[PDB]
Protein backbone atom coordinates (compact mmCIF):
# COMPACT_ATOMS: atom_id res chain seq x y z
CA UNK A 1 0.00 0.00 0.00
CA UNK A 2 2.71 2.53 -1.07
CA UNK A 3 3.01 2.66 -4.33
CA UNK A 4 -1.41 2.81 -4.61
CA UNK A 5 -0.47 6.62 -4.35
CA UNK A 6 1.21 6.12 -7.91
CA UNK A 7 -1.85 4.37 -8.93
CA UNK A 8 -4.22 6.70 -7.67
CA UNK A 9 -2.51 9.77 -8.71
CA UNK A 10 -1.91 8.06 -12.40
CA UNK A 11 -5.59 8.01 -12.27
CA UNK A 12 -6.54 11.71 -11.38
CA UNK A 13 -4.03 12.98 -13.91
CA UNK A 14 -5.95 10.67 -16.43
CA UNK A 15 -9.23 12.73 -15.76
CA UNK A 16 -7.39 15.91 -15.74
CA UNK A 17 -6.53 15.45 -19.48
CA UNK A 18 -10.09 14.55 -20.03
CA UNK A 19 -11.62 17.61 -18.24
CA UNK A 20 -8.74 19.62 -20.00
CA UNK A 21 -10.31 18.79 -23.39
CA UNK A 22 -13.57 18.76 -22.62
CA UNK A 23 -13.54 22.06 -21.39
CA UNK A 24 -10.36 23.01 -23.74
CA UNK A 25 -13.09 21.99 -26.64
CA UNK A 26 -15.93 23.93 -25.20
CA UNK A 27 -13.23 26.82 -25.42
CA UNK A 28 -11.63 26.30 -29.15
CA UNK A 29 -14.85 24.98 -31.46
CA UNK A 30 -12.62 23.10 -34.03
CA UNK A 31 -15.36 20.95 -34.16
CA UNK A 32 -17.68 23.71 -35.52
CA UNK A 33 -14.87 25.71 -37.65
CA UNK A 34 -14.01 22.09 -39.19
CA UNK A 35 -17.53 20.97 -40.07
CA UNK A 36 -18.19 24.21 -41.33
CA UNK A 37 -14.97 24.11 -43.71
CA UNK A 38 -16.39 21.08 -44.91
CA UNK A 39 -20.07 21.57 -45.96
CA UNK B 1 -30.64 25.04 -64.25
CA UNK B 2 -27.22 24.93 -63.11
CA UNK B 3 -26.38 28.88 -63.34
CA UNK B 4 -29.90 29.42 -61.97
CA UNK B 5 -28.98 27.55 -59.10
CA UNK B 6 -25.69 27.72 -58.33
CA UNK B 7 -26.19 31.61 -58.10
CA UNK B 8 -29.19 31.10 -55.46
CA UNK B 9 -27.43 28.18 -53.73
CA UNK B 10 -24.15 30.22 -52.97
CA UNK B 11 -25.75 33.57 -51.66
CA UNK B 12 -27.96 30.41 -49.35
CA UNK B 13 -24.09 29.86 -48.17
CA UNK B 14 -22.76 32.92 -47.65
CA UNK B 15 -25.84 33.05 -45.04
CA UNK B 16 -24.73 29.74 -43.69
CA UNK B 17 -21.29 31.15 -43.24
CA UNK B 18 -22.08 33.96 -41.27
CA UNK B 19 -24.87 31.92 -39.12
CA UNK B 20 -22.10 29.59 -38.74
CA UNK B 21 -19.05 31.87 -37.72
CA UNK B 22 -21.90 32.91 -35.13
CA UNK B 23 -21.98 29.48 -33.95
CA UNK B 24 -18.39 29.95 -33.03
CA UNK B 25 -18.65 33.17 -31.42
CA UNK B 26 -20.95 31.98 -29.50
CA UNK B 27 -19.56 28.78 -28.48
CA UNK B 28 -16.46 29.89 -27.51
CA UNK B 29 -17.29 32.95 -25.29
CA UNK B 30 -20.33 31.06 -23.59
CA UNK B 31 -16.86 28.54 -22.89
CA UNK B 32 -14.64 31.66 -21.87
CA UNK B 33 -17.00 33.32 -19.88
CA UNK B 34 -17.13 30.14 -17.85
CA UNK B 35 -13.97 31.10 -16.21
CA UNK B 36 -16.50 33.29 -13.67
CA UNK B 37 -15.80 30.23 -11.38
CA UNK B 38 -12.27 30.07 -11.23
CA UNK B 39 -10.24 33.48 -10.10
CA UNK B 40 -10.28 36.40 -12.81
CA UNK B 41 -6.62 35.77 -14.01
CA UNK B 42 -8.17 32.77 -15.25
CA UNK B 43 -10.41 34.72 -17.77
CA UNK B 44 -7.01 36.19 -19.25
CA UNK B 45 -5.86 32.29 -19.40
CA UNK B 46 -9.27 31.02 -20.60
CA UNK B 47 -10.38 34.11 -23.11
CA UNK B 48 -6.78 34.78 -24.37
CA UNK B 49 -6.78 30.81 -25.56
CA UNK B 50 -10.32 31.10 -27.20
CA UNK B 51 -10.80 34.78 -28.81
CA UNK C 1 -4.66 9.87 0.17
CA UNK C 2 -3.77 13.09 0.02
CA UNK C 3 -4.32 13.94 -4.24
CA UNK C 4 -7.68 12.35 -4.01
CA UNK C 5 -8.46 16.20 -2.92
CA UNK C 6 -7.55 17.01 -7.06
CA UNK C 7 -9.30 13.76 -8.71
CA UNK C 8 -12.30 14.49 -6.32
CA UNK C 9 -12.58 18.33 -7.38
CA UNK C 10 -11.19 17.71 -11.08
CA UNK C 11 -14.63 15.37 -11.06
CA UNK C 12 -16.56 18.05 -9.28
CA UNK C 13 -15.25 20.86 -12.09
CA UNK C 14 -16.48 18.12 -14.78
CA UNK C 15 -20.21 18.14 -13.48
CA UNK C 16 -19.94 21.73 -12.88
CA UNK C 17 -19.27 22.31 -16.98
CA UNK C 18 -22.16 19.59 -17.63
CA UNK C 19 -24.88 21.62 -15.44
CA UNK C 20 -23.48 25.28 -16.84
CA UNK C 21 -24.34 24.10 -20.32
CA UNK C 22 -27.21 22.30 -19.42
CA UNK C 23 -28.48 25.59 -18.19
CA UNK C 24 -27.15 27.75 -20.42
CA UNK C 25 -28.53 25.94 -23.31
CA UNK C 26 -32.31 25.90 -21.36
CA UNK C 27 -30.75 29.83 -21.76
CA UNK C 28 -29.70 30.11 -24.80
CA UNK C 29 -32.05 28.20 -26.99
CA UNK C 30 -29.25 27.57 -29.98
CA UNK C 31 -30.60 24.26 -30.76
CA UNK C 32 -33.74 26.02 -31.53
CA UNK C 33 -32.70 29.26 -33.29
CA UNK C 34 -30.41 26.98 -35.43
CA UNK C 35 -33.04 24.43 -35.85
CA UNK C 36 -35.48 27.22 -36.86
CA UNK C 37 -32.81 28.15 -39.48
CA UNK C 38 -32.16 25.21 -41.40
CA UNK C 39 -35.70 24.18 -42.04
Amino acid sequence: KTVEVVKNAIETADGALDLYNKYLDQVIPWQTFDETIKE
Amino acid sequence: ALDSQLTNDFSEKSSYFQSQVDKIRKEAYAGAAAGVVAGPFGLIISYSIAA
